[PDB]
């Protein structure tokens, strides 16, 4: 079918069919374009109009453009020779290395699975990250958020996890960029070339990469999420595989869902928000799901507008996740890095039956003495540290101990803090942290314990702080 | 009498050609924003004119007319009136030939001084660079502020953003970046000339003034574009002046040259799109900003890029000045801008009033490239400054032994040491060797209230008696051992003769 | 000395407890406003994007 | 409206700051000297 564009209004194109109108979320092509530009159906205006949302700039359109209907939703290339490619929204590729060869186009719009295909089976994956694997350990096959504001370190904590899991992870993996700045995806290509996991000489690569950063228009933001999804859906079921899916960030997905909602005819809910800003997100974030049929480990980094967990997006986000990590400026202030909160974390693994009791106990006991240690706060901001029970600043000084040891040294964060990246086995944690409680460590000093490994680490570092002293 | 001559060469040459061109009658025109009738082929975003030749955008496409915003003032266009399109989205002159002129918004000279003989024009809406040109930031842009150059460095291509409440010290920042860059740019490698570009939005035309005199007391317009739309330019000029410089710059990256670029606030472009949006009638956001008012900032932050090799290698840096209120940075604008950009410098009124300036709020200033984007002597020296002060500032909040107390007295002394004067940005080396002698212990024994007397005197030394060394430092980039033997020995030296 | 010691830190925290519910009646008044003015500035932004459509 | 524990610390007025160095003079002392008896035990035990 063919049509007309008689109205474009920002990112907003109103397209008259005198024939029979396209179904919404069609893709419709803009015929008289250098470029490609593709509009996306939305709603039906009745008088056979109907408004779009475009996939790109809607400069230099003529009311009066002839727009040609695909009859099928955005198709993107999918398979095996995605890997190690980059692609817009629409699936074209943007690493300037050619077309995407691949046999298979699939839709981006899907229905999430059903009730009968859920998985019910969890079990931990091991990050190597001592915060992470203690209070708020993953799952495979979960579905993981990482909260925080701006600058606390979720694009370094989310590419270290690239660096751990996903390098010596035998399935395949996806990174949809979503609304983050293009500087980040142009190191992160670089920085996979370096690594092996992008190879673009042979057909070894193990990443396929989505990017929609935040020059693009509201319609391709909204959208590469989708695309994205789409890969790693694909690379779930056909290939019946394990997948990593990696996405940064998700909120830029809503905030662009909210940024043409206004020109769509929405009265604004909450807090300036589309009115159907749950439902959005609940039709993707439920596609992102271990079926029986394969198994998507989904790690999503999730902007907090102004650390404020209480925001409506990062509010409803929290119910799509299994593992939350909220980073937390305050923490990140100190210089505990990563800056994981230890108790604004949570994971649904985290139970006895799930990990062991020693595991929870532990666990356990670090959140118990770090709220202590809250609590006391409030009293040394009156007293002093000399007025306290004799018991009370051994209670201080076990939570500083475990405060400090839960930073650990990134080797993706050499550039900063200039020390060497360590992964610790969650053995090794377990047993630094209780022995820490168990008081084995009440003579070493704090700084000892502050970006170290295992705990040994931190017994040779204070060897070394004494030794120079 | 050569005067009416060279005004008669200007008719001399005239523009006779007329054309049949599309048109449109004027509906209604108010508060800045027209609502043509006709002009059925009139693109989006288009430049269109009326009949008093003022011109304006077509924004809105609507079924039944055109919504154009004018840029320039409304009381001339009257209903029925005649709005002819150019058929040429909105574009304004590029190239070396605007350098030291102060142009408005749309590229007009506004300072008299003859015509712009710019022979490209650019498109002020094009597409930031891709993800394939870039390539990661390597060299450093050279600030001239202590603070800024040690413990938050800025490198070419990053987009760092000065954010602070009124009356701090940003638009002197960012006049301190730009009276530093006449070092590099009066030599001869063109690898490390960097032109300036000030794009100052809703400054009263005083302010801009005051300024330009500054930049040309300091000679440092040679290099330097102002791009005025000042607070009585209607704000269709107001929100487009940003584009304008950035596509000013963009001419440079793309051409292998360097470029530095300066908003100068966006808290105001924000303003100007709101009220253009809201006489276009666009339905409200948060705030009552328009719902694109994210996109607005990060179409035009994302092309300040660094061109790989391949592509030039030119590099266009950025500073939005952005403005809180109170100190509350949560705001809606500030929190956009903030996630937009790289970096950041954060500006108090309490450590204004305090003593310290520039009141840089060392503590959560960042910087994400940090490492890279730093030269070597700065490297190995504000690491352990970076350190000193992380130390201090922990127990600092009140004022026994030995090693705290000297502790608190080394902070003090760095602390000290970071001050600034206006407009005397410092070259690196220079910096390097304040920096050097502030750090190895050596002011530890000088009072903290005497420390900005060495300071300047010990320049005032080093920068005649010892040029050999800074030029040592500064050829070589690294404070090498017997480049380290020295310093040591011209320290001890003049902090004994003091 | 102990026993005046004791007598004025019982004084002292006396007075201080006084000033910090002095304090608190002072910021709850802010508050009750405050969030009173927060409610009504969102709900016009809401009535205001519901009537320019 | 509630209080809640660790709130001084929270808002990060003028108490936040002094509750913080008052922490950290303390444990820094603290670990100087835990440091000088770790020096002498290796001393000590290097026999
Ligand atoms: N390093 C400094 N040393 C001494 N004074 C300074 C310094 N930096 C800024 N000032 C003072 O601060 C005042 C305001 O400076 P500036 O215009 O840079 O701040 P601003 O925030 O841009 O102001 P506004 O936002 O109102 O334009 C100036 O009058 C200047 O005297
Ligand atoms: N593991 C880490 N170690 C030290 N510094 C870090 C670490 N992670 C993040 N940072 C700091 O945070 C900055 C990067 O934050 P980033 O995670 O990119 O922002 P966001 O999380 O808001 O996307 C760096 O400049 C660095 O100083
Ligand atoms: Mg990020
Ligand atoms: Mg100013």
């Amino acid at each position: 079918t063919t049509g007309r564009i008689v109205a474009v209004i920002g990112a907003v194109v109103d397209v008259q069919f005198d024939e029979g109108l396209p179904p919404i979320l069609n893709a419709l092509e803009v015929q008289g374009r250098e470029t490609r530009l593709v509009l996306e159906v939305a709603q039906h205006l009745g008088e056979s109009t109907v408004r779009t949302i475009a996939m790109d700039g809607t400069e230099g359109l003529v009311r009066g453009q002839k727009v040609l209907d695909s009859g099928a939703p955005i198709r993107i290339p999918v398979g095996p020779e995605t890997l190690g490619r980059i692609m817009n929204v629409i699936g074209e590729p943007i690493d300037e290395r050619g077309p995407i060869k691949t046999k298979q186009f699939a839709a981006i719009h899907a229905e999430a699975p059903e009730f009968v295909e859920m998985s019910v089976e969890q079990e931990i994956l091991v990050t190597g990250i001592k915060v992470v694997d203690l209070l708020a350990p993953y799952a495979k096959g979960g579905k993981i958020g990482l909260f925080g504001g701006a600058g606390v370190g979720k694009t370094v904590l989310i590419m270290e996890l690239i660096n751990n899991v996903a390098k010596a992870h035998g399935g395949y993996s996806v990174f949809a960029g979503v609304g983050e700045r293009t500087r980040e995806g142009n190191d992160l290509y670089h920085e996979m070339i370096e690594s092996g996991v992008i190879n673009l000489k042979d057909a070894t690569s193990k990443v396929a990469l989505v990017y929609g950063q935040m020059n693009e228009p509201p319609g391709a933001r909204a959208r590469v999420a989708l695309t994205g999804l789409t890969v790693a859906e694909y690379f779930r079921d056909q290939e019946g595989q394990d997948v990593l899916l990696f996405i940064d960030n998700i909120f830029r997905f809503t905030q662009a869902g909210s940024e043409v909602s206004a020109l769509l005819g929405r009265i604004p809910s909450a807090v300036g928000y589309q009115p159907t800003l749950a439902t959005d997100m609940g039709t993707m974030q439920e596609r992102i799901t271990t079926t029986k049929k394969g198994s998507i480990t989904s790690v999503q980094a999730i902007y907090v507008p102004a650390d404020d967990l209480t925001d409506p997006a990062p509010a409803t986000t929290f119910a799509h996740l299994d593992a939350t990590t909220v980073l937390s400026r305050a923490i990140a202030e100190l210089g505990i890095y990563p800056a994981v909160d230890p108790l604004d974390s949570t994971s649904r693994i985290m139970d006895p039956n799930i990990v062991g009791s020693e595991h929870y106990d532990v666990a356990r006991g670090v959140q118990k003495i770090l709220q202590d240690y809250k609590s006391l706060q409030d009293i040394i901001a009156i007293l002093g540290m000399d007025e306290l029970s004799e018991e009370d600043k051994l209670t201080v000084s076990r939570a500083r101990k475990i405060q400090r040891f839960l930073s650990q040294p990134f080797q993706v964060a050499e550039v900063f803090t200039g020390h060497l990246g360590k992964l610790v086995p969650l053995k090794e944690t377990i047993k630094g942290f209780q022995q820490i409680l168990a008081g084995e460590y009440d003579h070493l000093p704090e700084q000892a314990f502050y970006m170290v490994g295992p705990i040994e680490e931190a017994v040779a570092k204070a060897d070394k702080l004494a030794e120079e002293h | 009498a050569e005067v009416s001559s060279i005004l008669e060469e200007r008719i001399l040459g005239a523009d006779t050609s007329v054309d049949l061109e599309e048109t449109g009658r004027v509906l209604s025109i108010g508060d800045g924003i027209a609502r043509v009738h006709g002009l059925r082929n009139v693109q989006a975003e288009e430049m269109v004119e009326f009949s008093s030749g003022l011109k304006g955008m077509s924004l809105n496409l609507e079924p039944d007319n055109v919504g154009v915003v004018v840029f320039g003032n409304d009381k001339l266009i009257k209903e029925g009136d005649i709005v002819k399109r150019t058929g040429a989205i909105v574009d304004v002159p590029v190239g070396e030939e605007l350098l030291g002129r102060v142009v408005d918004a749309l590229g007009n000279a506004i300072d008299g001084k003859g015509p712009i003989g710019s022979k490209a024009r650019r498109r002020v809406g094009l597409k930031a660079p891709g993800i394939i040109p870039r390539i990661s930031v390597r060299e450093p842009m050279q600030t001239g502020i202590k603070a800024v150059d040690s413990l938050v460095p800025i490198g070419r291509g990053q987009r760092e953003l000065i954010i602070g409440d009124r009356q701090t010290g940003k638009t002197s920042i960012a006049i301190d970046t730009i009276i530093n860059q006449k070092r590099f740019n009066d030599g001869t490698d063109e690898k490390k000339k960097l032109y300036c570009i000030y794009v100052a939005i809703g400054q009263k035309r005083s302010t801009v003034a005051q300024l330009v005199k500054r930049l040309t007391d300091a000679d440092a317009m040679k290099y330097t574009i102002v791009v005025s739309a000042t607070a009585s330019d209607a704000a269709p000029l107001q929100y487009l002046a940003p584009y304008s410089g950035c596509s000013m710059g963009e001419y440079f990256r793309d051409n292998g040259k360097h470029a530095l670029i300066i908003y100068d606030d966006l808290s105001k472009q924000a303003v100007a799109y709101r009220q253009m949006s809201l006489l276009l009638r666009r339905p409200p956001g948060r705030e009552a900003y328009p719902g694109d008012v994210f996109y607005l900032h990060s179409r035009l932050l994302e092309r300040a890029a660094k061109m790989n090799d391949a592509f030039g290698g030119g590099s266009l840096t950025a500073l939005p000045v952005i403005e809180t209120q109170a100190g509350d940075v949560s705001a809606y604008i500030p929190t956009n801008v903030i996630s937009i950009t790289d970096g950041q410098i954060f500006l108090e009124t309490e450590l204004f009033y305090k003593g310290i300036r520039p009141a840089i709020n060392v503590g959560l200033s960042v910087s994400r490239v940090g490492s890279a984007a730093q030269t070597r002597a700065m490297k190995q020296v504000a690491g352990t400054m970076k350190l000193e002060l992380a130390q201090y500032r922990e127990v600092a909040a009140f004022a026994l032994d030995a090693a705290t107390q000297q502790l608190l007295s080394r902070g003090v002394r760095l602390t000290e040491l970071l001050k600034q004067g206006q407009y005397s940005p410092m070259a690196i080396e220079e910096q390097v060797a304040v920096i050097y002698a502030g750090v190895r212990g050596y002011l530890d024994k000088l009072e903290p209230s005497k420390i900005t007397k060495f300071e300047n005197a010990f320049l005032s030394h080093v920068i005649s008696q010892h040029q050999a060394l800074l030029g040592k430092i500064r050829t070589d980039g690294k404070i090498s051992e017997e480049s380290d033997a020295k310093l040591k020995e011209i320290v001890t030296n003049f902090l004994a003769g003091f | 000395s102990t026993t005046s010691e004791q007598s004025a830190r019982m004084t002292a925290m006396d007075n201080a407890s006084k000033n910090a519910s002095e304090m608190i009646d002072k910021l709850t008044l802010t508050f009750n406003r405050t969030r009173q003015a927060v409610i009504t500035k969102e709900l016009i932004e809401i009535i205001s994007g519901a009537a320019a459509l | 409206v509630r209080s809640s524990a660790g709130a001084v610390r929270d808002a990060g007025g003028a108490f936040g700051k002094r509750e913080q160095a008052e922490e950290e003079r303390y444990f820094r002392a603290r670990a100087k000297e835990q440091l000088a008896a770790l020096k002498k035990h290796h001393e000590n035990e290097i026999s």
